[PDB]
């Protein structure tokens, strides 16, 4: 074992991106580059330094002198952002990189959408109160969210996930706030309060419905 | 051409897994077959291949000794016996063709921990029209601590699949993880015609049909 690629590189969309393996190994084995995209499978894009398998786009290439693997993205498109794996067999083993996470900028924004739910009439009569708000179909995948008791910030009690790409290049993401019944009544309203590249979105909901 | 893992789930450390993959749709006695795994937020990390034939062939430094991969050419089967298990083990298993990667199946995921399982409470989102565009309305699903990943949901025993959206779990300070579907249907359409969250935590063995009712 041994191979060392970068973790990770930025790229404008439609210039060039080279990514770098670079252990041992190479030195006569011969490389594989696997792309993954996240919640997704692995897939060979390229095998053997420069071959490519049928349906990946012509513009991916790679190249490899000894030290080191190159997998190269000619015309950089929003897709190409995922996860790239360098593979090589040493003798009797196989070796992964550490994988290099892409970046592709600069995309188009795209404004949050926010679901807010208030808590089930069927939880509270199981003596919980979970708040549940769903932020979809944003980007860049970077979001902060606050909640609040009527307009008092609350602190303790908010699960939030970090944001995850989505089919359409977009991200989602999720917070949870989780609440006594009494809390849940003894308000006029809660709030998700998500902010987004200094845009805000705030999204209400009271016990009296 | 298709790799199906099966036999992953939560084990406690210093228990045994047998992992198998079923494949088709190719020639499976001409093929190195292998494991790769990859722990959660990690890399890919290699297991162990093995030769059309039986010899096989190494394994990663970090299961020898524990881990065994055998294959049955008549049932076109792939196999990986885990022994001695620790946390360390915790990672989704996938199965893949050939010496170059070419093939990977969807994986199935294994979990090494003291803590024992917990099937989910279940509790409907009730439509709302608020932040949906248009004459529809958004209904849900609320699937709130389970433990481990994963848990799949289906909407009206799969008749409805435009407009889902299930989001990805959180992990809670707790440890235990929810999370929520969503559904987007005509408001035309809110009663006449119902609307069923179909939740099914395989590792507590619980399912939960729950019906999603207007408030």
């Amino acid at each position: 074992s041994v191979l060392t690629q970068d973790p990770a590189v930025s790229v404008a969309l439609g210039q060039t991106v080279r990514i770098t393996c670079q252990g041992d190994s190479l030195r006569s084995y011969y490389a594989s580059w696997y792309q993954q995209k996240p919640g997704q499978s692995p897939l060979v894009v390229i095998y053997q330094d420069t071959n490519r398998p049928s349906g990946i786009p012509e513009r991916f290439s790679g190249s490899n002198s000894g030290n080191t693997a190159t997998l190269t993205i000619s015309e950089t498109q929003a897709m190409d952002e995922a996860d790239y794996y360098c593979q090589a067999w040493d003798s009797n083993t196989a070796v992964f990189g550490g994988g290099t996470k892409l970046t592709v900028l600069g995309q188009p924004k795209a404004a949050p959408s926010v679901t807010l739910f208030p808590p089930s009439s069927e939880e509270l009569q199981a003596n919980k109160a979970t708040l549940v708000c769903l932020i979809s179909d944003f980007y860049p995948g970077a979001v902060t969210v606050a909640w609040k008791a009527d307009s008092s910030p609350v602190k303790a009690g908010v699960e939030t996930t970090t944001p995850s790409k989505q089919s359409n290049n977009k991200y989602a993401a999720s917070s949870y706030l989780s609440l006594t019944p009494e809390q849940w009544k003894s308000h006029k309203s809660y709030s998700c309060q998500v902010t987004h590249e200094g845009s805000t979105v705030e999204k209400t909901v009271a016990p009296t419905e | 051409v298709q790799l199906l893992e099966s036999g992953g789930g939560l084990v406690q450390p210093g228990g045994s897994l047998r992992l198998s993959c079923a494949a088709s749709g190719f020639t499976f006695s001409w093929y190195v077959m292998g494991w790769v795994r990859q722990a959660p937020g990690k890399g890919l990390e290699w297991v162990s291949s093995i030769y059309p034939s039986g010899g096989a062939t190494n394994y990663a430094d970090s299961v020898k000794g524990r881990f065994t991969i055998s294959r049955d050419n008549s049932k076109n089967t792939l196999y990986l016996q885990m022994n001695s298990l620790r946390a360390e083990d915790t990672a989704v298993y996938y199965c893949a063709r050939g010496n170059y990667f070419d093939y990977w199946g969807q994986g199935t995921l294994v979990t090494v921990s003291s803590a024992s399982t917990k099937g989910p409470s279940v509790f409907p989102l009730a439509p709302s029209s608020k932040s949906t565009s248009g004459g529809t309305a958004a209904l849900g699903c609320l699937v709130k601590d389970y433990f481990p990943e994963p848990v799949t949901v289906s909407w009206n025993s799969g008749a409805l699949t435009s407009g889902v959206h299930t989001f990805p779990a959180v992990l809670q300070s707790s440890g235990l993880y929810s999370l929520s579907s969503v559904v987007t249907v005509p408001s035309s359409s809110l009663g006449t015609q119902t609307y069923i969250c179909n939740v099914n935590h395989k590792p507590s063995n619980t399912k939960v049909d729950k019906r999603v009712e207007p408030k």
